[PDB]
This record gives structure tokens, C-alpha cells and sequence, in this order.
DNA sequence: CTTCCTCGAAGGTTC
DNA sequence: GAACCTTCGAGGAAG
């Protein structure tokens, strides 16, 4: 159900449902919550640079 | 020579010639490419034709393009990897470039390498491309629209101005040869004085004089016949139309000098508000006959003068 | 026909008439193109009718299309690559093309090529020598490049009397009517000095032959109708009449303003503006004064009041 | 019906009225279409009855638009095209177009061609559309707003006038009938010296008087009836409402008739000046009972002696 | 509810009430739609609340909508094809509709029918949409900002009055009902007195005053109760406010009852020129306590007897 | 926190306390909302502050957001979907909000509905949404700059004035106690003079006070400290900024002590007339150091001796 | 040295230097991060350099972007959310970043957590994210254009300004090391002089001389070979550009002094009239050469003297 | 060599290209064992 | 991009 | 010389 959640706060700060459902879809763990996954899909698509 | 191959021959532009002569040579003294140069002033002077010389000078290829034609980053680095070691590239109406483009040509600018970034997170990576020495020429024509990043790069400034009666008068009679016609040197001179200092308008003088010249004429371009085409013509010896006398003698016989309103003037005259804001009103201006007020158009002193009226306050 | 076909039907015009002989003789002289060309003006003098005028001394095929429709680059090059050699391309009511589609136009004027894009694709063309015509009335409404460019203007000007007489002279013989010279003189003075409001009053007088007279005109019948249509000999009509009036009678002679003046008459402000003084200020009927606008003396003489400084 | 189909029927406007029953005999004499009509003026003098009188006088079938509906050229473009030989096409409000619309009305009305990009891409070209002989008609109540070169191209012009009383009477008694109502000749001349000059007030007045006899008295409307009905409405006998016989009484009584400003004046009546100025003011100034000056309005001799006071 | 349902009901417009009675019961005889209504005066005065009355009159559903909901010919007509016969249309703040909708009504008002545009461009063409029986009623606070050939065509026109002490004192008392408080007469006369004639206010005073009594008293509005509320809302016996008080002071105190021009009198109060003829003198003006003269406002003898000095 | 959240905590404004304490205790003995109250007054002087009061001690939740973040009408539909019965709504800088937007709120406010227009093309069509009970809360600096309708609806004013010294300093006392600091009277007494009446600058000297005292003393504020550290800040001996200055100093020097107009003033001082306007003029005046005159703006001379110039 | 580690390092702002010292110190002290910091002043003068020196006496990693590449709060959150306890955040610009950010930067200054409400109607969720400490450095040119609510949040301001005489001579004289160009005290003080006040003018004319004297002299700036460089890039002993000299010239010899309107001198000059009031009027007036008046620009009398004129 | 292949693309996508366009602009390079910096520089050279 | 409208100046009368 | 009233002109912002 987290998935969701997810999509949906990524939703709420204007991403596509396309690109959202990938960025969320490409993570992946049980024990994640809806906190933690939001802070996953974000810091993966990021371009860090130094 | 209307084409010009060195500062030698090109007319006119002495203050601007004269600064851009001392930093070619001393740029030629090292092994560096001259400083980026930034052109300003009104349009239509030759400021195309000051960058072909300025290449000669230097002895390197001169590259041209304009801003409203490039349109994507892409465009702008394909370019810059055509440039040859010293070589100057042009870009006419530099303020209309998109600012996807501007961003990159900062970097170019100040070290000469771009750094494409690409991937994302963990895969962040970017890629550094050296770029060979070279000289950005940029013209423009509406200064304040430039942002203060892109000026703090450009290190040279040049002011073009508008030509004068000893040198426009040489240009009038280097055309007159283009099409074998011979005039004399005091008939060019009533023909420059009508130019308002802008060659594109002495050219289109002379193309019409030489018309009545062959027709009404022995074909020759003498003092008597200049006085004939320019009366057929009415253009007057201050280089007034026929509808800017008509302006300032409406002004001074029924308003006492103004204020008048736009409006007002423009149904005496039988014109369009924009038609005499725009063709007639600039010229008058800069040539100091009239001024705008709160309350509206006035006439000035020099205009009285000009036109035969005595000026009481 | 109704529209002249030479110079010699040409009435009229004498100053831009007598220049554009001296150009167009001179071009065929040296086998060139006539130099691009720009007619202006108020309305109804005759900018259309000279275009033709123009391509027939020239001896060459007219192209024409108008500003309204052209709305894309895309366009304009379909109607370029159509120029033949000497060709004449007018445009008229040249002042609605959009900007995106003027920057392309000064640029194939003076280098004769064009180099544009337009899924996109670049598109090259290398145009022969040819004239570009331009038409229009609110002449000011062009870019200052754009002007710069054309190397002979046309500023059209106003009939005189013995001209407007003549071709009213000349239209009555195209409807196959009889007028005589005392009666074409009386419309000429209340034609404002423009041609198509000339031919205007005939056909309404023409009417008025055929129902009311024996299909003749003559110094009696107009003024018959002339009574009819209402239109002083001064060229006034029934409004502009009541302006005058209503300010001598009401306001001794102003100044009064343009709001008071137009309730006073159940005018709309704008169409007395626009419609109604701009004749009678030309004429030196009124004049407009910081404070408003008054009657001058010339009105008092017309409509036959004692006149007080 | 109530809009009259006729030059028969059509009361009034006889400078109008007139001229164009000379110029539409003519035009059929020579077999060929009537040249463009504007028709422009105040509200509700009769500019859509007459050109709907037109088409039925020349005997052809009228179409019919207006300025709002049209919006691009695309629009006018499909409008034209679709006409027949002779027919006449009517668009009211003509003034609402937009410029650019207007400039392709140019050369239709002068030489009956429109220039039409036709095809796309390589194959877009520009070709002559040739249309049939029409007649255009236009009605308006702005025509300053017009562009100059359209108004030139117009080759008939009618300018409405208001109405007389004698007129204005013929006008009631030709709508009482059309409702099935007795109505005497007083009462009418009762109402039409009420109407402002306008049939469209006449037949509004009509209306709440027959509403008010067919309730509270017996459906007939009578000399008697006719009084009461008009002291409901509080309308005087000069037309002047409510509000415009305060605004005379507050001049003569506060300010000795003036002279008084516009704003001084509104706020003693509790109405804006915008209504004042809008509303009210210009029928009084056209019948004379108020005059405007430099220094503000003034109460004419007409309004004291309609109003009963003393012109000292 | 607050909102009176019936003409039984709604108190005062007599004026008002007399007419659209008569109108509205000939109307139901003939069995057709009432003429189109145009209600127009000041603020709060019960424009909104007459058009719910009609529509209860009639027995029929009311369609609402407003003036600045409206933005493009396409809404208007969505709204005019979902009308039934018989349907009444209120459109509140009918001044704010853009010029280039207000022209599509007049063809709506008089026949009934609608010019449209319909297609998607490569093929269209003019139809008229035909509407049935319906009536229109608007509300707008300023009628002079409505074009002339709009007004017009309105058949009934209700211009809304000020109210007097007796029928807002029983206006007091029936919305104490409705709070089921106790109010006894003398204080219900006492608000009115300080309502400026407008039933908003009103209402607005004894909402609060229904408040302190319960908190702070036996729950019962008594003369002396009303006193401590309204001194503790700032609200003087003549309806007068602070700011309004502070003017009239100044006008005596530094210049002696005038005559003083605008500006140098805001300057003395620190407050915005226009704020102080737009908001505050048009009330002072109306009640006699500021009068206007060729050379300034002059304060009368009954702003001097309110204030406390001694007049000369 | 420093935030107050019960009016046993808020000093000051004894005047807006009384009341909004009645209307509130008066608004629990019903199950009833309270109505909709406007407050305004200067900046920083703690009216979002009270929102939260009212919050509080009604018990009930509040959602926060401001006229410019609301871009469009359709978004305050969206906005009042979410608000759940006896919610509050506060609304900051509800003077900005755009004219389309504010008459929108207007028919929530008086009958909690709102007629809005769902669908686009073809689905077009209008509706009416009804809203559960709700308090909006507004706030504004011109309370005169509102729209009258708008100001019309609202059933409680709040206006809020400047703090005196007793307040300011118990305030400032109250603030060295949250934070593990300590200060003596004397200082206290400084700081509240030096720091215009308002409590946001009062809190945010403390915060600077603070730090000096730790580096470059003994840890604890004293009137020899916190002259010190004032003189280090741009805090003047009257609590003039450091923009004051330029004010008085422009003024004295450039235009000869005026008369001079804020506008050319202020594109002369290269200022936004905005800030002037609100930041400087508002304080100059209220403390004398600026008259205004029907001419414009004149320097006082208690301006001239402390600048330092010449009273000529 | 030219670009700086330490405050040590950084030549000049000594007054904005030493506040900034006590701040960060202290803060060290507490073991906590240094509050919100909001730079601003004329641009060039070194505001991003100074944000540098911030973070490497902190001991901290910066990290920079900028107003316009935020465009969605999407952006915002995911750079928060890589922020490490006690970073650093520059926004150059914060005057232009979008208005719904704004709304998210609020939160997330006061609060350090954002909360995102999602679902609709029948649901209402929120998700709730917490941030770790840190301090955001915000620049902009002027402080009246950004948002006032934001401008609340920021606890030190640190108003920069131009540099003093012996500051750009120390510059000038680093920079010509670099160089490996000789140049004297005498020329280093006169290129001071003439840049005005700003270090990258300064060095433009370093660069321009250092072509001259290599060529036209013998590599060595004399101050008799900078004097004659400076006249033939034509600028003035007063620093006045080659523009900025023909506006003076213009007004005294063909308007007489004036007053002469903007839209009539940046017609006569070929220049656009929003560039003139932008880039050239404001040296000119802070210098005291133009004056602005109702009438006009005048030039002063100071004028009169610097170009060599007659005054009256 | 595919790593280049692909980063080739993927830079000159970030110039504005697109995904196909890029691709086939990539392609049209013979030499697989240069580096992307110099596929970049033929890759552009070529669209030029 | 065009139309509308509102802010500001000043001429003229009267106390 | 302070206070009202009417009139014209130049900007600019709201579709
Ligand atoms: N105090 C200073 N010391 C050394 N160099 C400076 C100083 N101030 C400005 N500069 C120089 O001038 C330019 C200022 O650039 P920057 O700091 O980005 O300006 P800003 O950020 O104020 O727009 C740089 O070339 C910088 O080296
Ligand atoms: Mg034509
Ligand atoms: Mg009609």
C-alpha cells in the first residue's frame, strides 16, 4: 500500500504519473515506510554533482 | 573602397578605429586571441561590415550567425567546434538569444570548455569538452536587455555614431562610380547634406537623381541639375519632407507653438496618430525642432528661425 | 471601365504621376526591374488603381495577394517561387502581415535569397530580379527595416475642382447618361474632394432621373435631387448643419466641450469625434482650443449670422 | 404582427422611407442588386424592422447574423460563398467585428473576390474566390466606430430620427389591436405624449396599463383608467419619472436654480453620479428643462412654470 | 429563516410591492411568463431577497448564476439551453458581464432566439437555436454602467428605497423571534435609530447585542443592557462612528464651522481625500450635519446642539 | 514556544480582548460557529498571533493560506472542498486578492453557496456547491483599501493599536525567560524604547543582544551592555534604522526641509514608494518627526536638532 | 589575497565582516547552527564571494543554486532532503524563485518539516517530512521586492556597500601582479578614483591600460602614461562614461538646462528610454549632477563647472 | 564500446536531441573504439 | 496587442 | 489666494 502513498506525495509535488510510478517502482523493500520511500525515489533522481 | 579590407579603407568610425587598432597589435604581441568585443548603436551603420575587418586585422576566418536563428544548446556547441585556433565568431541581435542557450556560453567564455553533465544519483557523471582559443564579436542594438552575467564578460565597448559631411559625402561619390556616372564634387556634398547622416538614405538619393539626370538631362550630374532633381523632389536643404514642413508650419500659424495634442495635429494634417508618432515626429527630435511636454507638443526657437517666423515669448 | 488603365486616363495626381513616368522610362532604358515601390494615403485617392496602372506601362504580369492572408512564412514562400523574371508581386493592406512574416520579406528584398526554416526542414530559394508593390493606410504601422528598404514612396493628395469635373464628366458616359457641363461642376463641389464619393452622388442621382425625371440630367433636375439627398452646397449634411447651429445659437460660439456638445445633439461622443468634425475642422469650420472648440468666421458667413469678435 | 412587413405598414421616418422606395424601384427597373445599406442610430427606432422590410419589398430571401457570433475569418469566409444571385445578407451589430475581419470585407463589397489560401505545405496557393452579386446590409447604433475605408464603401446611408406625437398615436392604436383591446383615441394620445418620442416605450407603456385595467377595472381602457394607471406608474405628463422631478425640485429649492455641480447635486439625492449623469440628465438637457455651463447646470424658464414655482 | 418567503412577509417597498403584485396576478390569468425585471438602488436594501419572493410567487425553480461568473459567449449559451418554459434566470451583479456578452442578449430578450456558430472550422455554418417562454430578472447596484439598448428592453424597473424608523423597528423585532431572545420596545426603537435606514445593519447590531445580554445580563435586551453594548461598539445615538466625530470636532474646534476646503481639512485629520468624500460625507451630508457652499462645507447649528458647543 | 496560544498569555490589546472574549464564551453556550471577524492595523503587531488564539480556545482545527497563493477562482473552490464543519480559515493580505477572485467569496460568506462553472466545451454546464459552517478570519493593513461589498459581509472589526511601554517590557522579560537568559530591568526598559513599539523588532534585537553579551562580555545583558550592542547593530539612540536616516538626511539636505512629496522623494532616495510609504512614513509621523502638510511631507524641528543640522 | 578563505583574507565590507565574526562564534559556543542570513545591495560588490567565506569559518560544505532553477516544490524538497546537519543553502536571487515555492520555504525555514495533504473529498491524508538542521543564505539587489511574509523569517540582514579609495588601490595593485605589470602609487590611486567604486570596473581599465602602455609607452603604468590612456577610452576624471557625457552635453547645449522630459532626451540620444532611467540616471544623480523636478529633468550647476559651461 | 555508444547518446540528449535522433546520430559514426568524447565531436561535426 | 479608463495639469470664475 | 468646476492630454493594465 505504500507504493500509493508514495506515488501519491510524489504526485502532490508535481510529477507525472508516468515518471512517478517508475522513480517508485524502482525501489523496493518490505520494510520500507511511506516516509522512507519518499526519501529513496527523490535521492535517486537527483543528478548529484561535486 | 566599398568593401574595405583593412581600417586604411574603411570610412568613417575614426574613434572606434582608433581604440580597436591599439588592442589588435598588442594582442598580436602574444600568444592570445583578442578580447571579447560588445558593438552598440542605432541600427544600419556597417557594424556587419567592422567585424569582417577586424578579422583581417587579426589574420584568422570570421564565422557568422544571429541569435533568433540559434535555438537549442546543441546548435551553439556545434558551431564552437568548427573554430579553428584565433578564429572570430559574429552573433548579430545577440539580445534575443534563449537563455537554454546563455547559460552554456558562459563557460565557453571565461576558460574555453564546456562540462555536459548527465545520469542521475549514483550515476552522476559529466564530460569536459576543450574548446579552442577564440573571439566572441557581439552586436546589439537594445543594451539595457542584455543581463549583467553576459555583460561582465564582454571587456571591450564600441560606440558606432552616425557619419558627418566630410565623410559621408566621400561615400555618395564612390557609388556614383558603381554605375559610371560623373558628379561633381559641390553637387555631392548638397546631396550628403540631405542624407541625415545614414548611407542607406544617400544611396537611395543618388539612384534617383541619376534617374532625372539621363531623361531630363545631358546625363551628368551638375550643380544646375542637383538643384532641379532635389526641387522636384521636397526634400528640403535641411532634409525635410514635404509633410515636416507641413508639421511645423501647422504648429506655428494656428497653435502659437502649442501645446498641441496629438490628436489634434494629426486631423489637421490628415494622418494617422501612429504615422506621425513614428515616420514624421522621431526626425524632428533628434533634429531639436520640437519637444514632448505633459500637456503636449511644443515648438522650439530653432524651429522659428528655421522656418521664417519671429518668436515671441 | 471604371479603374484607368494608363497614364494618359490617369486624371489628376500630377506630382506622383509626373515622378513615376521619370522612373518608369528610365528603368526600361537600362533592361532593369523598377526599384520596389510604396503608395500611401487617405482613403479612396486612387493607391489600388495606380498599382494596375503601374504594370501595364512596365508591360509585365501583376501577382497579387493581401496582407490578411498570409498568416505564415510557409505562405509566402509558396507565392516567391512562383516569380518569374521581371515579375510584379502587390500586396495591399501590407501593414497586417505579422512580424514573423515581415523579417523574412526585408531580407529577400535586398539580397534577392531566402534561407529559412520551416518535422522542420530548412528551405532555400535564389529569387530573380523582381518589383515588390506595397499599399496601405496606416503607413506608420510598418517597422522602421521594413521602410528602409523600398527606394520609391508615393504620397497620394487631393482632387481640385477642374479634375473631379472631368471624371464625373467621364463616368456619366460609361452608364451612357447625358449631363451637362453647368450640372457635373455641382456635384464636383460637394465630393470632398475624393473620387469615389464623386461617383457615388451620380448613381444616386442617376436613380432619381429615371423615376422622378425623363432619365436626362440637367441644372434643374439635380437640384431637385441634390434637395432630396440633403447635402449643402458646401458639401455639409444634415448633422453637420446642426452642429453649426446648435454652437452659434446655443453656446455664442463656444468654447464648449465635446461632451456637452454631443448630448445636446443625442449624438454618440465618439461618432461626432470620429465621423462628423474631422471634415469641418479641414474646412476651417472649427477650430479646437485648449478651453474647447468654437466657431470660426468663415462658419457665421455660411450659415448667415452677424459675426462679434 | 407587431414588426409591420410593409412600406404600407411602416409609420414614420418619411426622409427615410422615401429615399429607398426610389432606389429600390430603380434597381428593379434595371434588373440588378441593390447597392450596400447602412442604417444607424439611437435605440429603438425601427432599424431591424426596415431591413427585414427591404428583403420583402425587393423580394428575395435574407440571411442573417451578427457581429459577436463572427470571430475569425475562417468564419465570414464559410458565411460567404454560400450565397445565391441577389440575395442580401444582414448583420446586425456589424460594429462588434474585429478589424482584422473587416479588412476581407474590402474587396468582396468592391469587386466581388476574396483572395483564399488554398492547399498546405508545397501545395498551399492563392486563387481568386469569385462571388455572386449581393447586397450587404448593416445596422448599428456606433458607427464612429466603424473603420473609416468600410464606411466609404457603403453606397446608401439612412439616419432614424425620433417621432412626432401624431405618429406616435397611429402607433398605439395599431397595437391595441394586434392585443384584444378597446382603447379610445384620448387615451391614446394620453400615452404617446408619455412615450419619449420611441414606439418601443409606447408598446411598454401599453402593456402595464392593459395588465392594471384587466385587474382593477373592467379590461377596458378608458379615459378614466388611464389616469389611475399612470398615477401607479408615477409618470408625468411631460414624461419626467420620480427621480427626474426630484432632481428639478432640489434645484430650485436648495441652490435658487443653480448654477450647481454634478457631484454637489448627486449626493443630495443619494445617487450616483454615474446614473445621474447616465439615466437622467440627457433627456431633460434635450427637452430644455436644464442647461449646462462652465460653471455648472442651471434651470431653465420652462422647468418653473412646469414645475410651479416663480421665475424671479 | 432570516430571509422573508412571501409578500405577506417582506416588509416595506410599498411602492415596489404594489406594482409587482398587480403584475404578477394578471400574468397567472393569461397564463404566461412574467416581463422581464430589472431591481436596481444602494446596498443591503433587499435587491437579492424581492427575486426569491417572484420566483415563490410564481411556483416556479429559480435558476441563479452572477455577473463575474460569466466570461465568454460559450457559458452564457450552456446556461439558456438548459432553460424549461416558464423558467426565471437571476443574474446577480449584471453590470460586471463584459460588453461582448451583454450584445448576445438582444436577440435573447426580444425573439427568443440565439446566432450560433457551430462546427469545427473545415465545415460550419449560422443556425438559430429557438428558446422557450422565460423571464429574466437582474439585481445591479449601478444602472448607468448598463449599455442604453439593454436597459431598454427590461419591462418592469424596481428602483429600492430607504427605510423608515417604523418599518425597521418591526424589522428588529421579528428577527428576535428567530433568536428566540426578548426585546423590549423602547430598545428595539433604539436600534433602528442607529441602523443608517439599511436592514444589513440592523440585523448586524442586535447579533452582537443578543450576545453581551446573554453573557453578561438575564438574556434580556432592556434599554439599559442595549446602552452598555452600544457604548462598547463605538456606535454614537445618531449612527455616527469615530472617524465621523473626529471630523465634525476638528470642522469647530480650528475653524470655527468654516468655511474650509477638503484638503486642508484632511490634512488636520490625517485622513486620504477621497476616503473622506467617498466614505464619510455623502451619510453627514443626508442627515444635516455638513452643508456645502460655494467656498467650503459649513457645519449647521445641529452639528454644533449634537457636539456640545455653542453655536453663534 | 514563543508564540502565545491563550488569552491569559497575550498581553496587551485589552481592547480587542474584551470583545472577542464575549462574542467567543458567547458562541458556546449555542453549538454555533463564530462570525466572520477582520482585523487590521500595522504590520507585526501580532494579529496572526490572535488567529491562533481563536483557534485554541475554541477548540477547533485551523488551515492557513494567503490571497496571492491562491492563483486562480477555481483554486479557492478547491481550497474550500477540504475545510472540514467548524473550521477556521484564515486569509492574510486579503486586500491582494484579485477582483475575479474576491467576488467569489461573497455568496460563501452570506449563505454558504457558491454557484461555479464545471466542465468545458459542450460539458459545459453551471452548478451551485454548498459549504459546511465556517470562520473566515481576514487580515489586512488598509482597512480602507477593501471592497465595499466584501467589507459589508464581515460581523466583527478588530483594530489593532501599538503597545505601550509597561507591555513591551514585560514582553521582553517574558522572551530573556523562554530562552536561558537573563537580563536586568534597566536593559529590559532600553530595549523596548529603541525598539518602535512592536513586538517582532523587540524579539529580534534580544536574538542579536544575545550573542554580543556572550562573546564579548560576561554572559549578561546590562544597560552599559546593551547600549554597547545596539551601537554595534544599526539601532540609532531613537530607534531609527539606519534607512531612517537617509529619509531625514534627503529630506534636510536635498529639498531644504520640504515641502516634498513621497513619490518624487522617492525616486529620489532610490526607494520603493511602497516601502516608504508603509515602513517610514507610518513611524515618522506617529512620533512627530514628520509632518504632513496639504503641500506634502515637512521634517520637524526635533528632526533637525537630533541629526545634527542647523534649524534655520 | 583576490579570493579569499577567511575573513582575514577579505579586503574591505569591515562593518558587515565584524558583525558576521560575533554571530558565528557564538553560535559555536551553543553547539548549533548560525540563523538564516539575507545579504543584499548593489550587484558586483561581492555578495557570492562572501557566502563562501560563511560556510569555510563554519567548517561546512556549501551548496548553491539559484531563483529561476526552481520551478516545482518537487525541486526544493529534493535538495533539502540531501542537506546534511549544519549545511549550507545559497539561493542567489530569492527574489525570483517561483510563489508556490514559497509556500514549501516557509515550513521548512520556521518548522525544518514540510506537510504534504493528499486525497480529496471522502479522504483527506497528509504525508509529514522532517529535515535536519540548517542555515539558508539568500542574496537579492534590493530588499523592498521580496515577499514581505518571507522577509519575516530571516534573522541577520548585512546591507553591503561600495569601497572606499585605499581598498580598490590595494585591489588594483594585487591584480597587477598577476599580471606582472609595473605600476606606480600614483597611477594605482588615479584608476581608483575613476572605477567608481566597483572591483570589476576597476579591473577592466587595469587590463585596458596594461594594452596601452605596452605599445604606446615603454610596459611601465607612469601615472603620465595612465592619464593619456584613460583620454583616448574617453572616461571622465569623474568616472562619466562616454554616455553618461553625452547627456550632459545634450541638456545644456540644446535644451538649455531643461527641464527637458525623459521620453524627449532618450529620443534625442539614440537609447532606449527604460535604459536610460536604469543603467546611466542613477550614478548621475547619486553624484548630484541631474536633479529630477514635475517639469523634468535640470541639470545642477555642479554640472555647469564639470563640462566647462557658463553657468547663468 | 557499448558504454560510449550509449553515453554518446545520452549526453547529446541532454544538449535538446532526441532519444531517436540522438540514437541515429551515434550510429551513423563508424568507430566503436574511440571514446564518446570523440564520437560526441563527429556526431555533431556531422549534423552541422 | 488593443481598448479602455483614471490620474494629473491648467484655464477661468468668484469670494 | 483659497476653493469649484469644467476640459484636455498622456499613460498603462486588463483582457
Ligand atoms: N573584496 C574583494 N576582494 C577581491 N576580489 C573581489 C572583491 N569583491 C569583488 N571582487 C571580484 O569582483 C568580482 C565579484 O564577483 P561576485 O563576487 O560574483 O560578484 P557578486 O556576487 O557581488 O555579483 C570577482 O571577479 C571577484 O574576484
Ligand atoms: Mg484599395
Ligand atoms: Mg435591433
Amino acid at each position: 500500500d505504500a507504493e500509493q502513498e508514495a506515488v501519491a506525495a510524489l504526485v502532490a509535488l508535481g510529477y507525472k504519473p508516468q515518471e512517478a510510478s517508475r522513480m517508485v517502482s524502482k525501489i523496493a523493500r518490505p520494510d520500507a515506510s511511506s516516509e522512507t520511500l519518499i526519501r529513496d525515489a527523490l535521492r535517486a533522481a537527483l543528478h548529484h554533482h561535486h | 573602397t566599398l568593401r574595405p579590407q583593412y581600417f586604411k579603407e574603411y570610412i568613417g568610425q575614426d574613434k572606434v578605429k582608433d581604440q580597436l587598432k591599439i588592442f589588435i597589435e598588442a594582442a598580436k604581441l602574444r600568444d592570445e586571441a583578442l578580447d571579447h568585443t560588445l558593438l552598440f548603436g542605432p541600427p544600419g551603420l556597417g557594424k556587419t561590415t567592422m567585424a569582417f575587418v577586424i578579422a583581417n586585422e587579426m589574420g584568422v576566418n570570421l564565422k557568422q550567425t544571429s541569435g533568433p536563428a540559434i535555438e537549442k544548446a546543441g546548435d551553439l556547441v556545434a558551431i564552437l567546434n568548427d573554430l579553428e585556433p584565433g578564429d572570430i565568431l559574429f552573433i548579430d541581435e545577440i539580445h534575443r538569444m534563449p537563455m537554454a542557450v546563455e547559460e552554456v556560453l558562459y563557460s565557453a567564455m571565461e576558460d574555453y570548455y564546456i562540462d555536459i553533465m548527465i545520469g542521475a544519483g549514483e550515476t552522476s557523471r559529466s564530460v569536459h569538452l576543450d574548446l579552442p582559443p577564440f573571439t566572441l564579436v557581439g552586436a546589439t542594438t537594445r543594451a539595457g536587455m542584455l543581463s549583467n552575467p553576459l555583460r561582465a564578460r564582454f571587456g571591450i565597448n564600441g560606440h558606432m555614431e552616425y557619419y558627418e559631411l566630410p565623410d559621408l559625402t566621400e561615400i555618395v561619390e564612390r557609388t556614383s562610380e558603381i554605375f559610371e556616372m560623373t558628379i561633381t564634387p559641390e553637387a555631392a556634398l548638397e546631396l550628403a547634406r540631405r542624407s541625415r547622416g545614414t548611407p542607406r538614405i544617400a544611396n537611395r538619393l543618388l539612384k534617383r537623381v541619376r534617374d532625372y539626370a539621363q531623361i531630363m538631362g545631358d546625363g551628368v550630374i551638375d550643380d544646375k541639375i542637383a538643384d532641379q532633381a532635389l526641387t522636384m523632389l521636397d526634400v528640403d536643404h535641411e532634409g525635410l519632407d514635404y509633410v515636416d514642413q507641413k508639421i511645423l508650419r501647422t504648429m506655428i500659424e494656428m497653435y502659437g507653438g502649442g501645446p498641441v495634442g496629438l490628436g489634434t495635429l494629426s486631423v489637421n494634417i490628415a494622418e494617422e496618430r501612429e504615422t506621425v508618432e513614428d515616420m514624421y515626429e522621431p526626425y524632428l527630435i533628434q533634429k531639436g525642432f520640437i519637444m514632448r511636454t505633459r500637456t503636449g507638443r511644443v515648438a522650439t526657437a530653432k524651429a522659428y528661425e528655421h522656418m521664417g517666423y519671429d518668436y515671441t515669448r
